[PDB]
DNA sequence: AGCTGGT
RNA sequence: GUGAACCGGAUUGCCGUCAGGAAAUUAGGUGCGCUUAGCAGUAUUCCCCACGCUGUGGG
DNA sequence: ACATGTGTGCTAAGCGCACCTAATTTCCTGACGGCAATCCTTACCAGCT
């Protein structure tokens, strides 16, 4: 019953040839062409060269399809210079190739479930490295996606499909062009006025030998079948760390452990302890191993805050223990002494 | 945000003396002198307890002494790059408006720690043509978020807004 | 086999470099800005350097035949001269021109003189320049030369100007966020007047950064373009780690005398060169301890450290000296203990690379 | 089976690919102009030197390699130069140079790689463990020799920080992390930044394999968690090509 | 005797 | 594998060369921290071995 | 990054400032230098293989 597969044609760069291409100037179209859908199904079966000529081009020549345009990408044009007999004598040929950048796109292939079948269990596991429709343009989107299923019409299976968002403050195309193929409705049908020709349908492949074929323009506006997709899926890093945890339920009793572990007593200064200082900061702690902190008494903990909120904050601490943080600290529990007023809080 | 008001309502609050000693702290860091730590513990501790949202503590520390050194008033719509700018359609376009322009453009590719001196040379063309209001809280909240490229594109959309008009 | 030679130099607040407008030179490195010295001006500067007057002999000049007729003391001939050069393929008074200089001068003025014809004249005049390799400035830097096709004979011929360039500096990468200080000078009128003013309120622009410098030796190619000969080679070797470690960008030095010296030197010997910029993409911020020289090295050594274990090539150790005077900068102070020859000196790296260069000594070679 | 060598790759300031006019070359990706190398480049600088060669069956049956244009993973930031070629003879005035314009751009980059299972194993040449051979040279040839340029005069050959190896099959590029350019916060490098986008992206499309990665001395590494999302957060040189040699066979 | 690099 | 393959835009470069930001300045005047206090005390001193049950080894 | 280690036993309330104040003149650079090629032919002809 599924009649279609939606193919994800997203990627950095990608090109489907259109005809005004024999010389140096290499030039695509802003549509996948049928053989630019077909080239990467036909690397998908993983076999190529003379052999989709037959029973794989006419397999499915008689079979009507759609496409949608996500977002229309812009054309880029591309320096390239082929060296001929340089890595004949060192002439350097030209040329320059376009590239269409940034363009989302969803093929439609409509009319039976066989072979749609066959081709759901084509576009992930079954390679020939595919790409996009260029050798050197990859797909950043996995292209098995849009799972398949039964919409009658063109419009209904090419419109009944989710529409992706890659960050929220995104301009969205409120109209989604739609290349669509000739419907003969009753034998005889002349085509519309409108209807320009593409040549986009191979009877051979090596060389390339080609028909024409119709193709009709349509519109769809979102809303009425299509819609936004949920985003989620945050693409913003900016390295994790926790803060400010005075108690759950788990500081109160993890403060004891090593306040009387070391016998109630400080540790670079010892005299009885009050509170417990925290080291390593991998997390600053919901859930703290007995093995980090350090139970330390009121003044070295007031120096150690005097050390930590000058100069750096980080995620790297004092650690009193190897004796490198040694003369700061006794120096500023020094002026602690002096000048500490209890009047004046804390 | 209803974190950073209090702060700076707070900051208001201080007397002379607190002040003074925040003066003598420029360009140091909060360590070298005790009372300079415990005056910052003061204003910095009791506002995370109370509202969720709090500024960085640079942010916060830089403002404290920035603002006992100028001493302005906190008035909404006073934002750095409207008197700013406002200031500069006051200049001679030909040599003195590059001058000044450029010791506006230097704030924008500097990180929080070392903007004490460029600010401080802003804020003291913004004394000498007598400038009273400074938005503190829009000020802090768009410091706090300085290192996002978006805000720092907005606050100089909005110099080039208010030098157009 | 090809050398590379890093240094790590502090500044005085000083403009070396500057472009139309007169600003320090910037690059945005790393998604920030560094201040930038062009590879270019330091080439320069080592080429016209103090220690490398025995081995300067290559001249970038567009009047060779001001040159011709400077050495002749009654004999014009100047526009002989010119015409011979302007249809030697030069086309004016011509353009840039790179040869050695006394070949030039003693037998372009023989094969100039003499009365025995005017286009063959003009095309052993180009011989004469296209042969000009003598000379281990222009194996260093690198030269070509493309004559004209319109402004020349039919019966004129060009041999290969093929010169490999033997040596890759890099530019002078600032080791931290690039502060650009603005400088503001009067010029004062000597004599007094009403006004009471300046002659001229002007712009210059300084920068004072700590520049990690880069140069790169390809020795193989300093000798496939210098002929078989290795001694002159081993002298120019020496005579650039003198002239680099010794002289400066001669840049506004008369208003910025910041003549300061390279506080690093990195030799390591190896088939696949390597700079530290990554070693700071991260921006070195200097703390209260240490001073930006040490926390830059501190990133180097760092840097060191993960690309000689993570990136480590056995097959091909490093053999990562230093320039620290009496172990006044130490490397490793916390775990980079890979520093094999760290010295105190600079003629004794001098000796010891060409050492591992092959069979020379600083003294003997110190003559070609 | 199939080999994405997903790879970042600093570089310091350094113009590497020229158009006609000479500037570096430029793709448009997620809404902003990046700076590009093309992969004709990168291809040919794989091939043409000997270090390399330590191949003709893979950059010729056609050839077997997919190798994408480098995506920035920040927007482009072109540069530009001014040259004074000296007279270094004294005329009745100074100067003579060409005095024109040179221009550069640095920036971080990011690649894919595709090696399928017959598309190696067909490949042959004359061996099959040859099909594991050659890759295992790629893995660390593809971060070897950075390519050509103005290197001269703009001497540039960093080497990369971190390096992806996937043994996914199906051929994704990562491409779409950097659907947002990556700005830059005080606390961590660009690279860092890079590099947490990429982890950001991976700990995604699994809920719809396993992660070998590279870190060199682990400075990097793929999500702060004890969770990690490669697990295999080690490498050293040929210890990783050794391991994609018996993972392959 | 033809061929190939130059005009 | 496909209007698609396989594919460098390459080499040569000092921006240099002249520059006081100088002339002038009271930081000004007003102010109480202050009302209240034995560092003493036998009738269980928290203990553990430990005495004809208060001497005896210490936490 | 106040709380939590009380240990015979650790108070506390009233009180926290107003206003005049910020100036100008003029001064600001001339010249010299700016790349050539090579990315389809009036195609046969003679140096010589
Ligand atoms: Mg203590």
């Amino acid at each position: 019953p599924p009649n279609t597969l939606f193919l994800r044609l997203e990627g950095a760069l990608q090109s489907w040839g259109s005809n005004e291409a024999k010389f140096a100037l290499r030039r695509t179209a802003d549509a996948p062409t049928k053989s630019g859908v077909l080239g990467l199904l036909c690397a998908a079966m993983g076999i190529g060269r003379a052999e989709a000529a037959d029973s794989w081009l006419p397999k499915l020549a008689n079979l009507r399809m759609g496409v949608r345009i996500d977002r229309p990408g812009i054309r880029w044009w591309d320096f390239h210079t082929v060296g001929a007999g340089q890595r004949t004598r060192a002439e350097t040929l030209l040329s320059r190739r376009e590239y269409l950048a940034d363009a989302s796109f969803l093929v439609a292939l409509q009319g039976e479930p066989e072979l749609v079948a066959k081709l759901s269990a084509a576009l992930a596991k079954p390679v020939w490295a595919i790409y996009l429709g260029r050798k050197s343009c990859p797909p950043s989107r996995p292209v098995c996606e849009h799972p398949p299923g039964f919409y009658n019409t063109l419009e209904e299976a090419l419109s009944a499909v989710p529409l992706q968002k890659r960050w929220h403050n995104e301009p969205l195309p409120q109209i989604l062009p739609c290349v669509m193929d000739w419907i003969p409705g009753y034998d005889g049908e002349h085509a519309p006025d409108d209807a320009e020709i593409h040549y986009d349908l191979p009877v051979s492949f090596q060389p390339p030998r080609h028909l024409p074929r119709f193709v009709i323009r349509r519109e769809l506006v979102v809303g009425e079948d299509v819609q936004v997709s949920r985003e989620t899926g945050t693409s913003v890093w900016r390295p994790k760390g926790t803060r400010a945890d005075y108690n759950n339920s788990e500081y109160k009793k993890v403060r004891a452990e090593r306040l009387v572990m070391d016998h109630a007593a400080c540790m670079v200064c010892k005299a009885p302890a009050t509170t417990v200082q925290h080291v390593n900061y991998r997390r600053a702690g919901g859930k703290e191993i007995p093995e980090d902190l350090r139970a330390l008494c009121r003044l070295c903990a007031d120096a150690c805050t005097m050390l930590e909120y000058g100069s750096g904050m980080t995620t790297n601490r004092i650690d009193p223990c190897d004796p490198i943080w040694r003369e700061r600290i006794l120096a500023k529990r020094k002026e602690i002494v002096e000048f500490r007023s209890r009047g004046q809080r804390f | 945000n209803r974190g950073t008001v209090d702060f700076i309502a707070s900051l208001e609050n201080l007397k002379e003396g607190d002040l003074g000693i925040l003066r003598k702290l420029r360009g140091a860091r909060l360590d070298e002198k005790l009372p300079g730590f415990d005056l910052f513990s003061a204003l910095w501790w009791p506002l995370r307890q109370k509202n969720q949202r709090a500024p960085k503590r640079e942010v916060a520390w830089l403002i404290a002494k920035l603002f006992a050194e100028f001493r302005f008033e906190q008035r909404e719509g006073a934002t750095l790059p409207i008197l700013m700018g406002g200031i500069c359609r006051k200049l001679e376009p030909k040599k003195e408006l590059p001058r000044v322009l450029a010791r506006f453009d230097q704030l924008a590719s500097l990180d929080i720690m070392q903007m004490e001196e460029p600010l401080s040379v802003i804020m003291g063309i913004l004394r000498k043509h007598q400038q009273v209001c400074l938005d503190w809280v829009g000020l802090t909240d768009v410091l706090s978020f300085w290192e996002q490229e978006p805000v720092k594109r907005e606050w100089s959309d909005s110099f080039i807004k208010a030098y157009k008009i | 086999m090809l050398i590379e030679i890093h240094m790590i130099q502090n500044h005085s607040p000083a403009n070396l470099n500057r472009d139309d407008l007169g600003a320090p030179k910037t690059c945005y490195f790393g998604g920030v800005l560094r201040s930038r010295i062009s590879s270019q001006c330091i080439k320069r500067s080592i080429r016209t350097s103090n220690d490398f007057k025995a081995l300067l002999g290559g001249v970038r000049t567009r009047r060779l035949a001001d040159l011709i007729q400077q050495e002749a003391g009654e004999t014009e001939c100047w526009k002989k001269a010119q015409e011979i050069l302007n249809k030697c393929g030069f086309k004016n008074t011509k353009m840039l021109v790179f040869m050695s200089k006394d070949k030039i001068k003693d037998l372009a003025r023989i094969v100039l003189d003499n009365s025995l014809g005017l286009t063959e004249a003009a095309q052993q005049v180009a011989n004469v320049i296209a042969q000009a390799t003598l000379a281990p400035d222009i194996a260093l830097c690198g030269r070509m030369l493309e004559p004209n096709d319109k402004d020349k004979d039919k019966k004129v011929k060009w041999s290969n100007t093929t010169v490999e360039a033997a040596l890759q500096v890099a530019h002078a990468i600032s080791t931290h966020i690039a502060r650009p200080e603005i400088d503001y000078f009067v010029a004062a009128d000597d004599v007094p007047g009403e006004d009471a003013g300046a002659g001229h309120i002007g712009e210059s622009m300084f920068a004072s950064a700590c520049f990690y410098k880069y140069f790169s030796i390809d020795w193989e190619q300093l000798v496939k373009n210098l002929k078989g000969d290795t001694n002159l080679a081993a002298h120019t070797v020496g005579a650039f780690l003198l002239a680099a470690a010794k002289t400066n960008p001669s840049g506004k030095q008369n208003s910025f005398a910041a003549h300061n010296y390279p506080d690093g030197i990195l030799v390591e010997f190896k088939n696949s060169p390597i700079s530290y910029a990554n070693a700071f993409v991260r921006p070195v911020s200097v703390v209260k301890e240490s001073d930006l020289v040490e926390q830059s090295i501190g990133q180097l050594s760092n840097y060191v450290n993960d690309i000689r274990l993570g990136y480590y090539d056995e097959q091909s150790p490093v053999i990562g000296f230093w320039f620290s005077p009496n172990n006044r900068y130490p490397l490793g102070y916390k775990h980079s203990k890979l520093a094999s020859r760290n010295i105190g000196n600079l003629n004794e790296l001098v000796g010891a690379v060409l050492d591992y260069i092959g069979g020379f000594k600083w003294e003997e070679v110190q003559k070609s």
